[PDB]
Formats: structure tokens, C-alpha cells, sequence
């Protein structure tokens, strides 16, 4: 083409590769100061499964943990998908095993009711015909227990009230700063841990139908810390490897781009020239 | 032309306007010349004494004892190319300059005059006056920091920007609709008529709005007003 | 009514080069964006067959004024079609009114006549 | 000759439908090699899957052509060749791999491809 | 005394990283964001009024040891402004020494003379 839209197209990756870039930097430090927000929780949360791992025994004096339910009353399931785009695969693939797990296993509508956080899963199923419920379309880029602590427990609530007969989790688990995997988790009713050494029962008031029936619906609320901050590590990570690859593509556009201005500024040289010399030399 | 306003300048001692209509027709002609004469063509084919022909046109426009001659041309840019020879030329003999812009012309923006790329030399504090100064630098400030929030907000919803830069934005609207008008000769395309307004009131009215006077005034009452009282006029008629 | 067209067809055309990145950004970007396509549906004929200034320009109030942001984006051609048809022949009178006073009818008619058209409109 | 009194209102409006599914393919090709097929709404995606097909589908196994490959060419009547092109558009053969549209005739051989290949 | 100055100006806004600032990210970029601030602040000169070269070196030398740490960008321009007049009336030494020498004058002297006019200088 010409010079013009050589120069044109140069301008507007050079645009592109400057945003890319700009919100790869921003990522860094949400990444950095999302995994030094998950290590805040980290003794909350090992205190509350040692309390739980101590007291599993149970030897059946709880509701909850009892294995069985009404059969297929409604499946629970819950997604954690980002609020923003850009993020490459981040919501796709979650979003691609919950369609498949719900078709391959409960392909009735009656037999399931989806949960989703992030606006992006609710933009999914409201698109496509299925039943969100309890949808939350805001969340904070450092989050606390207190932000969607309603959320939680409604959540809980809904298998605690018999409205279940179990419930499943979908999200990103943060393998590592540049790796993922998506996570399978059969949430509620609840199953085996790691051990704990404290198995005597010293605090004093040991009643199971006492210190069960109100400790069990704080540890199924504790999915918030358990699931939402690994989901936002990895977010932030989709974001900033996406940014890295996206800003390559853009310089090598550039480099390329710029190798075709080369010969199209050279031939236009040569017909000035040429177009000036054959006219003086003909008069 | 410029003989004839040369005269009142140097015999009568007046002071004298020069109006140009445009001076790329004025080199588009001279390049032909030359063309027709037989000279070889100098950069995109035009004439090579193109900065003799320029200079001698606009070096006997100024001012000496017995008056002055101030003249304002108007320009044409070929294909928003501002390094075609006949504007690049002619950058070096101005005191002021104004871009007008399509995209400001479009907007409902008249008289679409593009208030950052607008440069004079006569803005400097002891030539005008230190608030005039002052005021005039913030109103630039703000302008370009409205431009850059932009595209961040293209990409990130403004319900994620900060307060203060929200306010920035609440304020940069306010302005931009502020330096629109409407003019004498705009009664032939909208029936509104003119006004004319004092260099003190502009500079006052852009120190309020800046300051915070009018936040609870709709955009849509600062468009083509004149002074600032128009503007809450226009308000009260629309009950805000 | 061109007044309007011309800032309809700018927002669009301005928020057009971002629809890359930034999606679902707001409410006024969604209503932008319906606006302009709709605007850009209605803009839009085949070869052949001109069109009359009064058909024109009430087709062109009729998209300003908002009775199509409730039609999908698909079948402003058809609607068009059908809106000629239908004030070919019954509103004779506005048709009339804009061929003779180059004005507008009063808007409380022109409304009354695009509702009673609406109304019948059958969307697919 | 392309005009609906001519070739036919069917025949106009599926080559119209073509090229403006390949000029939005055209479009779209700077951000997806910047940013990936990633960003792209559901409904460009769409477009991209439909539009490749198209442009495979357009290839076509020459009788002369026979000296430089082993496949005989292949003569497709105008009406094969629009109902061919309607079905692409109408998204009946949204599942088969891309390169199973590559140098055939009748759409049926498409299907015959994607059968000796895989499924 | 011109090295720090270099390093300075260079980690402010040559890592274009410190000029897009989508975000805070404040914890470890501060101390350099702030001194490159001072940086450019004491770098800016009115029209004409050349300054000789001793107070040149005084001012830049302490941009570079950490006295304007602690003052106001906006009162930076009257702090070097003040800090000549200061200078005039006591710092006749210093100043000798370093056209004489071409060196920088002892750090005794030096940081005293700064230490009080510190103390003199009012911060607004």
C-alpha cells in the first residue's frame, strides 16, 4: 500500500503494544499483593480444619456430614469466574468443564441450579438457557471474609436447609506464577482431610449436636478464603501472561511492519528521482 | 491586497487588518508558475523558490512607527499532513496559531477550535497578566488530563477510576462545553444570535467552574452561551 | 431530525474503535451502541429505488425519536418496508401535510400514526 | 452479472451473505494475531469458525491440475455450488475439521472426507 | 556530584513503568518517584537568569544527598531560590574554595551550611 497506511497501521500497534504493556505492569503488583493476601488466612484457616479434622470422627452425631441425601433434589454448584475480560482462558475453561459435567451428568434442568460469581459466568448463562442463582457482579481486587460473607452463606444455606442433595465447585487453583489448573471439588456434604494431633475433647463444653451444629456452617462458609483468593491469584496471573504474550505479538508486528515501510519509502525515493531527472533530461 | 493596506499603514498612520482567505492556494499557484516557467521541481513537486516567494509575501506585513498591519490567514492541510512543504512553511512566520478540528466541528462544538494543539506566544504572565496566566495553564492541565483518563476508561469502567479523577472528568466536560459559542454570523444556520465577550469575563468565568461554582449544572446548559450567566439563564429555563 | 442523525452516528462511530477491549462498559455505551446500529440498518437501500423527502425524513423521525430501540437490530429493513407500506395507505394526511408546508405534522398525529403502525407490526 | 434479475434472489443474497462473512473474517484478523482468539465475543467467534470453512470451501480440484496431484478434478453445477454455500451458512457442518473442505467438489464430498478421516 | 543526578532522573522516567501508573504500586517505586520528582522540580529555570556554576554545584549537591527529602515539591522552586540568597550572605567560603579549586569544599562546612539554612527556611 502506501506510506500512509504503512504508517497508520505502525501507529496503531505501537498504541496497542503501549496499553498491553501498561496493564502488564498493573498485574505485577495485583499478583504480588494477592499472594501476600492469601497468606493472611492461611493459620485461620489451618486452626478452624484442625478443630473440624479433631472433632470428623463424629461417630454420626451430626446432619450435614451424613453422606446421603434426597436424590436429586437440585445439584449445587458453584463458579468463580472473573468480573473483566483479558484474561485469556481464565473463564473459558471453567466454563467449558462445568457445560460439560452438567450435560454428561445432570442434563435435566430440575436436576441442578448453578451458583456463579463474577459477571462474566452470569453473561454465560444468561446467554445460554440455564439457572443462575445468588449472581454477584462486583468484587473487590483484595477481597476480605466479609465482602460476600452473605453470598457464603446462603450458598451453605441452601444444602444446610435440605433445598440440596450435594454440591460441587468450580475454579481456577493458582499452581503456580505462570501455571493453572482448573479445580474439580465435591464441596458439600463434606469428606476426609489431613490429621491433626489434638483428639482429646479438653474444652470443656464437648456436646456434638452443640459444638457441631453452629462450627459446621462457619467451616462450609469458609470456602471464601478457601477458593476466592486462589481464583483471584489466578486471574491476576491469566491477565499478566496474556499482557507478556500480546505485547510479543505486538512488537513483532512492528518489526515486520516497519521492514515493508523500508521498501516503500526506498521505491517512492526512487520515482521522485526518476520522475524529476527523466523530465529535465528530455527539455 | 497587501499594497493596499501598505498604503493606510505608512501614509494615513492607521492601523490596519489583512484578511487572507487561503495561502495554500496562494503556493498551489506558485508552484504552477514555476511549473509553466520550466524550473525542476523541488520536494512533491513544488516550486523551489518557495521560501523566497513566502518570505517575500510575508515579510512586508509588520509593524514600524507610523502603524501597523496585523493580517490572519486562513490555511489549508491536505489530508491532515501537517508536514506538506506549504504549511511547514509557513509555521515559521506566525505569532499565533489555531487547529480547527472535525472531530470538535462534529460534536456540536463551534467554533471547533482544538484548545491544546492552539499555541501563542502572547500567553506569557507579564504580557497578559499572572491570573490570566494562571488560569489559562490549569484549564490546559485539566483538558489534557481529561484526554489521557480517556482511553484508560475505554478499557476500565469509570465506576473504577478514582474520586479525585472523577472530578477532574466532571469538571474537564464543564470546560470543554464552556469554550464553544455562538457567533454573529451563525444566525443563517441556527437562528440563535451572537455575542461578544469581554477578555476579564472569560477569564473570570473560567476561574469559577475550575473552582467548583457550577458542579450541579447539567453539561448540556454550557453549550454555545457566551458569558456565565447565560449559562445558569439556561439552566433556570430547564428548572435545574 | 439531521441534527440528531448526525450525533447519533458520531457516539457510535467514536465508541466503535474501542469494542476491542472494553464490553458491557455501561449503560450509556449499550444505548449508544443499540442507537447506531439501528441508525446504521436505517441508512441502508438497495439499487434502483430512490426514495421520497417526506418518506425520508418521517422514517428518519421515526428511528430519532425512539420507536426503534424495541425492534431487534435484524428487521429494521423489513420494518422500514412495512412502515411505507402502511403510510401509503393511511396516513395520506401527514404525507400530504410535508409535501405541501416542507414542515413536520404536529408531533401528537405523527406519534398517534407510528404507534397505530406499531401496534399491527409483527416481528420475527 | 451478479444481480438478483440475473443469477436469482437465492443466488444474491448467499454471495452477499459470503463476502460479508469474509470482509468481517478480514477485520477481525489484526486483534485476534495481537491478543488471540481469546477476546473475541461469541459472536466473532462464530464468524471466524464459519468463515474459514467458507474459505476452504471455495478451494477446488482442477481436471488440469490432475498432472501435479493424484486427485481427478471435479465440475459443479451453479445450483450444487449455492446449495452448498447455504448450508455452510446455515450451520449444518459446524463439527467437521477445517481441512475437510479442502480441494473437493459437492458439498457431499466434504462429508465423505470427514468420514474417511477421523469422524 | 552530576552521577546520582544521572541514576535519579534516569530510574524516574526513563523506566517508562514509572509514567503510565494505572495503579498505586507505591511500596517499593516511592522513595525514587519522589526524588526524580525533586529531581525535574530543581532541573526547571525561569527566562534568561543564568546561574554560575558554583551554585549550580551546591544546589545539585543537595538534590543528591537526601536534604530535600523532606521538602514540599511545590516549595522546592523557593527553597533553591532562598537558598542562593543564603548563600550570598553566607556561604562566601564555600563558594571561594570552589572556584578556586574546582573541588567540592570540605563536608563539614558543607553540610553545616545546609543543615542551617534548613532550619531558617519556612515551610509555607
Amino acid at each position: 500500500a502506501s506510506l500512509r497506511d504503512i504508517k497508520t497501521r505502525i501507529n496503531a500497534t505501537k498504541k496497542t503494544s503501549q496499553i498491553t504493556k501498561a496493564m502488564e505492569m498493573v498485574s505485577t503488583s495485583k499478583l504480588n499483593r494477592a499472594e501476600q493476601n492469601a497468606k493472611s488466612f492461611v493459620p485461620y484457616m489451618e486452626k478452624i480444619q484442625e478443630v473440624v479434622a479433631n472433632v470428623a470422627l463424629g461417630a454420626g452425631g451430626a446432619s450435614h456430614p451424613m453422606l446421603v441425601s434426597r436424590p436429586v433434589k437440585k445439584t449445587g454448584y458453584l463458579v468463580i469466574t472473573s468480573d473483566r475480560g483479558l484474561a485469556g482462558a481464565y473463564n473459558s475453561n471453567v466454563l467449558r468443564l462445568v457445560y460439560q459435567t452438567i450435560q454428561k451428568r445432570h442434563a435435566s434442568p430440575d436436576e441442578y441450579a448453578i451458583i456463579v460469581i463474577g459477571r462474566v459466568g452470569l453473561s454465560f448463562f444468561r446467554k445460554r438457557n440455564m439457572p443462575v442463582i445468588l449472581d454477584i457482579t462486583r468484587l473487590p481486587d483484595q477481597p476480605s471474609f466479609a465482602d460476600i460473607k452473605e453470598i457464603a452463606r446462603k450458598t451453605v444455606g441452601l444444602f444446610a436447609d435440605g433445598t440440596f442433595d450435594e454440591l460441587y465447585m468450580y475454579y481456577n487453583h493458582y499452581v503456580s506464577a505462570i501455571q493453572q489448573e482448573v479445580t474439580e471439588r465435591k464441596l458439600l456434604p463434606l469428606t476426609d482431610l489431613a490429621e491433626n494431633k489434638q483428639r482429646t475433647v479438653y474444652e470443656f463444653e464437648p456436646s456434638q449436636e452443640e459444638i457441631l451444629d453452629v462450627l459446621l456452617p462457619q467451616y462450609a462458609e469458609s470456602l471464601i478464603y478457601g477458593a476466592l483468593l486462589d481464583a483471584k491469584a489466578s486471574e491476576h496471573a491469566a491477565r499478566m501472561t496474556a499482557m507478556k504474550n500480546a505485547t510479543d505479538n505486538a512488537n513483532e508486528l512492528i518489526r515486520t511492519l516497519t521492514l515493508s515501510y523500508n521498501r516503500a519509502r526506498q521505491a517512492a525515493i526512487t520515482q521522485e528521482i526518476t520522475e524529476i531527472v527523466a523530465g529535465a533530461n528530455a527539455l | 491586497g497587501l499594497t493596499m493596506a501598505e498604503y493606510f499603514r505608512d501614509e494615513q498612520g492607521q492601523d490596519v487588518l489583512l484578511f487572507i482567505d487561503n495561502i495554500f492556494r496562494f503556493t498551489q499557484a506558485g508552484s504552477e508558475v514555476s511549473a509553466l516557467l520550466g524550473r525542476m521541481p523541488s520536494a512533491v513537486g513544488y516550486q523551489p523558490t518557495l521560501a523566497t516567494e513566502m518570505g517575500q509575501l510575508q515579510e512586508r506585513i509588520t509593524s514600524t512607527a507610523k502603524g501597523s498591519i496585523t493580517s490572519i490567514q486562513a490555511i489549508y492541510v491536505p489530508a491532515d499532513d501537517y508536514t506538506d512543504p506549504a504549511p511547514a512553511t509557513t509555521f515559521s512566520h506566525l505569532d499565533a496559531t489555531t487547529n480547527l478540528e472535525r472531530k470538535l466541528a462534529e460534536m456540536g462544538i463551534y467554533p471547533a477550535v482544538d484548545p491544546l494543539a492552539s499555541t501563542s506566544r502572547a500567553l506569557a504572565p507579564e504580557i497578559v497578566g499572572e491570573e490570566h496566566y494562571q488560569v489559562a495553564r490549569k484549564v490546559q492541565q485539566t483538558l489534557q488530563r481529561y484526554k489521557e483518563l480517556q482511553d484508560i476508561i475505554a478499557i476500565l469502567g469509570m465506576d473504577e477510576l478514582s474520586d479525585e479523577d472523577k472530578l477532574v472528568v466532571h469538571r474537564a466536560r464543564r470546560i470543554q462545553f464552556f469554550l464553544s459559542q455562538n457567533f454573529h454570523v451563525a444566525e443563517q444556520f441556527t437562528g440563535q444570535p451572537g455575542s461578544y465577550v469581554p477578555v476579564k469575563e472569560t477569564v473570570r468565568g473560567f476561574k469559577e467552574i475550575l473552582e467548583g461554582k457550577y458542579d450541579h449544572l447539567p453539561e448540556d446548559a454550557f453549550r454555545l452561551v457566551g458569558r456565565i450567566e447565560e449559562v445558569v439563564e439556561k439552566a433556570k429555563a430547564m428548572g435545574v | 431530525v439531521a441534527g440528531t442523525l448526525r450525533l447519533d452516528l458520531a457516539a457510535y462511530r467514536e465508541l466503535e474503535a474501542f469494542a476491542q477491549f472494553g464490553s458491557d462498559l455501561d449503560k450509556a455505551t449499550q444505548a449508544k451502541l443499540a442507537r447506531g446500529a439501528r441508525t446504521v440498518e436505517v441508512l441502508k437501500q438497495d439499487l434502483h429505488q430512490p426514495i421520497p423527502v417526506e418518506k425520508q425524513v418521517l422514517i428518519i423521525y421515526a428511528l430519532t425519536r425512539g420507536f426503534l430501540d424495541d425492534i431487534p437490530v435484524e428487521d429494521v429493513r423489513r420494518f422500514e418496508k412495512e412502515f411505507y407500506l402502511f403510510l401509503d395507505q393511511n396516513g395520506q394526511h401527514l404525507l400530504e401535510h410535508i409535501r405541501t408546508t416542507k414542515d413536520l405534522p404536529n408531533e401528537d398525529d405523527l406519534n398517534k400514526a407510528i404507534e397505530a403502525f406499531k401496534k399491527t407490526f409483527v416481528v420475527s
